[PDB]
């Protein structure tokens, strides 16, 4: 992989998407 | 009152599975859907 920019996280996770998949 | 969830994914089920196994069925079914688009 400061100034008033600031970076979120997202919706889904890197975990739950792995457990979609396995689905 | 408010409240605050982790996100369930949906409803676990599971697939009876087996080497000498199989699922058919006997009755059909229809369902009307909708899809909405977009064209200017
Ligand atoms: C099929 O489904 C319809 C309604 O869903 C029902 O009236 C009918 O009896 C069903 N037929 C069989 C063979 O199950």
């Amino acid at each position: 992989l400061f100034n008033g920019l600031t970076v979120l996280p997202p919706l889904l996770t890197d975990e739950m998407i792995a457990q979609y998949t396995s689905a | 009152s408010i409240i605050a969830y982790t996100m369930s994914l949906g409803a676990e089920n599971s697939v009876a599975y087996s080497n000498n196994s199989i699922a058919i069925p006997t009755n059909f079914t229809i369902s009307v859907t909708t899809e909405i688009l977009p064209v200017s």
